[PDB]
RNA sequence: UACCUGGUUGAUCCUGCCAGUAGCAUAUGCUUGUCUCAAAGAUUAAGCCAUGCAUGUCUAAGUACGCACGGCCGGUACAGUGAAACUGCGAAUGGCUCAUUAAAUCAGUUAUGGUUCCUUUGGUCGCUCGACUUGGAUAACUGUGGUAAUUCU
RNA sequence: UGGUGACUCUAGAUAACCUCGGGCCGAUCGCACGCCCGGCGGCGACGACCCAUUCGAACGUCUGCCCUAUCAACUUUCGAUGGUAGUCGCCGUGCCUACCAUGGUGACCACGGGUGACGGGGAAUCAGGGUUCGAUUCCGGAGAGGGAGCCUGAGAAACGGCUACCACAUCCAAGGAAGGCAGCAGGCGCGCAAAUUACCCACUCCCGACCCGGGGAGGUAGUGACGAAAAAUAACAAUACAGGACUCUUUCGAGGCCCUGUAAUUGGAAUGAGUCCACUUUAAAUCCUUUAACGAGGAUCCAUUGGAGGGCAAGUCUGGUGCCAGCAGCCGCGGUAAUUCCAGCUCCAAUAGCGUAUAUUAAAGUUGCUGCAGUUAAAAAGCUCGUAGUUGGAUCUUGGGAGCGGCCGUCCCCUGCUCGGCGCCGGCCCGAAGCGUUUACUUUGAAAAAA
């Protein structure tokens, strides 16, 4: 019984992409979460789950309503190229860096140390 | 500061690019270019505030250096450039084209304008010079140095340039029965022909226009641009036609748009 | 330098002597009859009128066709209209003088709550709403100072998602109903 | 909301202050279930500071002979990914504090016809009448080192 | 030639000069590459003299600041105010020289001193006035332990640059080397008085050669009763009990069609705190929101903080103490009946808050412009003169011409002298620029950052 409708619809030609305001319907129940919202896109607008982008679903107070921001682009590398990449990495096609910024610091201060090819024997 | 200042506090941004309070410490600061500080608006601002093609300032970017903005007849990618009055935008791959234009209230508006219309633009020329060899030279709004004009244009006059040759094609002389877009100060976007001018030797000299509903209002000649000769503008103007309704009017008009549609 | 707000205003002011016998009859009898919880209720709707009162007087200082004073009128006029405490027949600025605090105490949601008939009692009124029971217009309010429009004061109902309309029965009723198949068997 | 009230007397009317009254913004006491905003080493010491971090930066487009990686139609040099180093730019903004400072600072108001201005934007860039691309250093690199010690050389 | 209100402006012409510590006129790089009997060309990147523009910055204009007279004269041949000519400076100028002149400021408060003084936008109180505060997120200024000097650069007298001195302090193999948290954390000290050696460049913007890197700027969490908003701590029946509409009864008593109240009385229905999977939120999380499942009877899931003589809402209740202990902002209570102490019960006030200390605003018409006082309550100089200061008599345009509404009310009028347009046979009617006592006052207009 989830109802998905789409508002303030708009079509980013200089971002090569469909961009609207998710407004999902589902009185009773808990948040749907984004792989449903993603599916019902998907068949809504006839086009693959890969390239729909959906995020920043702020439930109304009751809960037979919440508001979300989605965008469906044209193809693979469209989405893969002009997308914040922490947005990807919800979908797994982006893994980042495992070190945390202190070390970046405390590696970039060693380096300013010696001068030279020695700048890369600070580490390993 | 002991050099030039780089950063633009939100709150310390002019009041007409409409930011709201809350969602950063810092403003788009606008780079230096044709149009002043305060009588600008960036690309960024106009691309993903007033459009909102964007959602981010990382998304202006990306938009912008796929090179898809061509602002007066040139492809810039700066997302900070300082777009002014009477600019022509044109967003390509959209099939686009937008004018600068003050809205009735001191914003510049979304003005969309024919791919033919946005082929030239108005500007307002700040002074005459005579350069290195008797070569007589105009100075536009826009800082647009262009050499060897027509004898007949004085300071207070405009000149229709074309964009991709970057030469006059006509010019409307600053005499009284000429349309006038006030560009600064309290009667910021007003449409009215120049009834009065009046001279002030030393101090700024003052001209009083009067408006299509004959409401007469004074403004500071250095805040005043002559959009057609007569009653005709030489380009196309947003609703409101710079008319200025009353808070009274507007609510009137605003409340009977809202109840006969439903 | 951050990117906060600060702005922030009282919505109420304690009165000059804090006990007059006089006063403190008037107010309780005000919580008792509304169904309030403490002073500071009353207290606010006393300061959301005085503001009101204050906006009024400033404009009887301005002459009659002074375009402020009848844009500024009107709108304050058409804002009591709006939330029903000034009939469309009283929609003279010198009627909002006129005005008591039981006026703003008769739109509160608890008090409508109860005099709409989907309440026992004004103190009833109260748990069903703080109990996110009503709805206005398929949104649950949770909270009893919701000043009722006049525009929205029939559409005033029990929740779709609540037992006292057509809702799961609650955590009591499905306990007694479990102790009940426990009981037997 | 344009408000007072207790106290000199045996009692009275006054002057008149003390004390009550309500905020507000610092401290502190006791108490504290939910939820939304949010101030927070200013006052005293612009006192002293261990440690970590806070200004760095590369595009097709200044400089690539580190095999650190790496393709094959190579002899008409240089595929491409590129650490380091040179070069350019930034480091004069941002942040912090309120010591100094009383026509100073600052505010409104003008002036710059009395000046400077990287950048940006638009001009100018065969306007002068007289080599089909020049010179030799230096750094990374390689290799000998010194001092207890430094982002030393 | 062009321009301004005004140039010793811009441009023009002549004569020359050209800083060897040296203005420009390109020995630079990348894309796609073609046409032409080797030449010629597109689209850029970078660099550059000069001009304009932008971002500014600097120095000036007018006006405006707290207390102080137990600060009345100050400034001046180590510049004080001027003039002339230089030096220096980016330029204007005692900015600095040299030579002249003797000026400049002051009771309209100069000069000196104080400030628990950075200034402003603003904040708190506030009837009308005012009073107080503004270290603090925006603007402007200043400083980086104290002064000072300078390098580089468009921009610094830069301190996350350098060089000294003074102060304090760190390694040391005793020869030396290194320092600047009034950046973010954090430590000590100081105190009445103030939080994490957290996460992140995802948002906001900034910097760079840059779609890609970096940012304790900033964002996000932690501590957080500074303060502000919303808002639980129960609700509803039926029984015990007490009053009333209403009938009856003189009063009792009954009926309850109608309640209204409270009993560790019974009863079901409720919901949130809390626990907690799952989504949503997010850079990754958290909190909220959404949601399964749990989760309330002395609903022990237990509301406090101050008071109960008056001012000031609320016990002359009981026990203890006996001018003791103590309370008490004030008046006062305490000496054996304490409505005032210390307690029990009860009640009052505000309520997730409430008391206390202290600065401060109103109250204060107890600083008085609004607006106070001065015979006797504190207060008019012993008296007069007197210069600033303050305040100053009367008197100089009035009666009309014209129309509308039903004698009255609003409206139009009581200065002249280059060029044009309602035009007419050099003049007249009309418009435009200029000339036309000085202000104060009032009215309008321009302009004045946001928050």
């Amino acid at each position: 019984t989830v109802t998905i409708r789409t508002r303030k619809f708009m079509t980013n030609r200089l971002l090569q992409r469909k961009q609207m305001v998710i407004d999902v319907l589902h009185p009773g129940k808990a948040t749907v979460p984004k792989t449903e919202i993603r599916e019902k896109l998907a068949k809504m607008y006839k086009t693959t789950p890969d390239v729909i982008f959906v995020f920043g679903f702020r439930t109304h107070f009751g809960g037979g309503k919440t508001t979300g921001f989605g965008m469906i682009y044209d193809s693979l590398d469209y989405a893969k190229k002009n997308e914040p990449k922490h947005r990807l990495a919800r979908h797994g096609l982006y893994e980042k860096k495992k070190t945390s910024r202190k070390q970046r610091k405390e590696r970039k201060n060693r380096m300013k140390k010696v001068r030279g090819t020695a700048k890369a024997n600070v580490g390993a | 500061a002991r050099g030039p200042k780089k950063h633009l506090k939100r709150v310390a941004a002019p009041k007409h690019w409409m930011l709201d309070k809350l969602t950063s410490v810092f403003a788009p600061r606008p780079s230096t270019g044709p149009h002043k500080l305060r009588e600008c608006l960036p690309l960024i601002i106009f691309l993903r505030n007033k459009l909102k093609y964007a959602l981010t300032g990382d998304e202006v970017k990306k938009i912008c250096m796929q090179r898809f903005i061509k602002i007066d007849g040139k492809v810039r990618a700066d997302i900070t450039y300082p777009a002014g009055f009477m600019d022509v935008i044109s967003i390509d791959k959209t099939g686009e084209n937008f004018r600068l234009i003050y809205d009735t209230k001191g914003r510049f508006a979304v003005h969309r304008i024919t791919p033919e219309e946005a082929k030239y633009k108005l500007c307002k020329v700040r002074k005459i010079f005579v350069g290195t060899k008797g070569i007589p030279h105009l100075v536009t709004h826009d800082a647009r140095t262009i050499r060897y004009p027509d004898p007949l244009i004085k300071m207070n006059d405009t000149i229709q340039i074309d964009l991709e040759t970057g030469k006059i094609t006509d010019f409307i002389k600053f005499d009284t029965g000429n349309l006038c877009m006030v560009t600064g100060g309290a009667n910021l976007g007003r449409i009215g022909v120049i009834t009065n001018r009046e001279r002030h030797p030393g101090s700024f000299d003052v001209v009083h226009v009067k408006d299509a509903n004959g409401n007469s209002f004074a403004t500071r000649l250095s805040n005043i641009f002559v959009i057609g000769k007569g009653n005709k503008p030489w380009i196309s103007l947003p609703r409101g036609k710079g008319i200025r309704l009353t808070i009274a009017e507007e609510r009137d008009k605003r409340l009977a748009a809202k109840q006969s549609s439903g | 330098p951050v990117a906060r707000s600060w702005v922030c205003r009282k919505t109420y002011v304690t009165p000059r002597r804090p006990f007059e016998k006089s006063r403190l009859d008037q107010e309780l009898k005000l919580i008792g009859e509304y169904g309030l919880r403490n002073k500071r209720e009353v207290w606010r709707v006393k300061f959301t009128l005085a503001k009101i009162r204050k906006a009024a007087r400033e404009l009887l200082t301005l002459d009659e066709k002074d375009p402020r004073r009848l844009f500024e009128g009107n709108a304050l006029l058409r804002r009591l209209v709006r939330i029903g405490v000034l009939d469309e027949g009283k929609m003279k600025l010198d009627y909002i003088l006129g005005l008591k605090i039981e006026d703003f105490l008769e739109r509160r949601l608890q008090t409508q709550v109860f005099k709409l008939g989907l309440a026992k009692s004004i103190h009833h009124a109260r748990v069903l709403i703080r109990q996110r029971h009503i709805r206005v217009r398929k949104q649950v309010v949770n909270i009893p100072s919701f000043i009722v429009r006049l525009d929205s004061q029939k559409h005033i109902d029990f929740s779709l998602r609540s037992p006292y309309g057509g809702g799961r029965p609650g955590r009591v009723k499905r306990k007694n109903a479990k102790k009940g198949q426990g009981g037997a068997g």
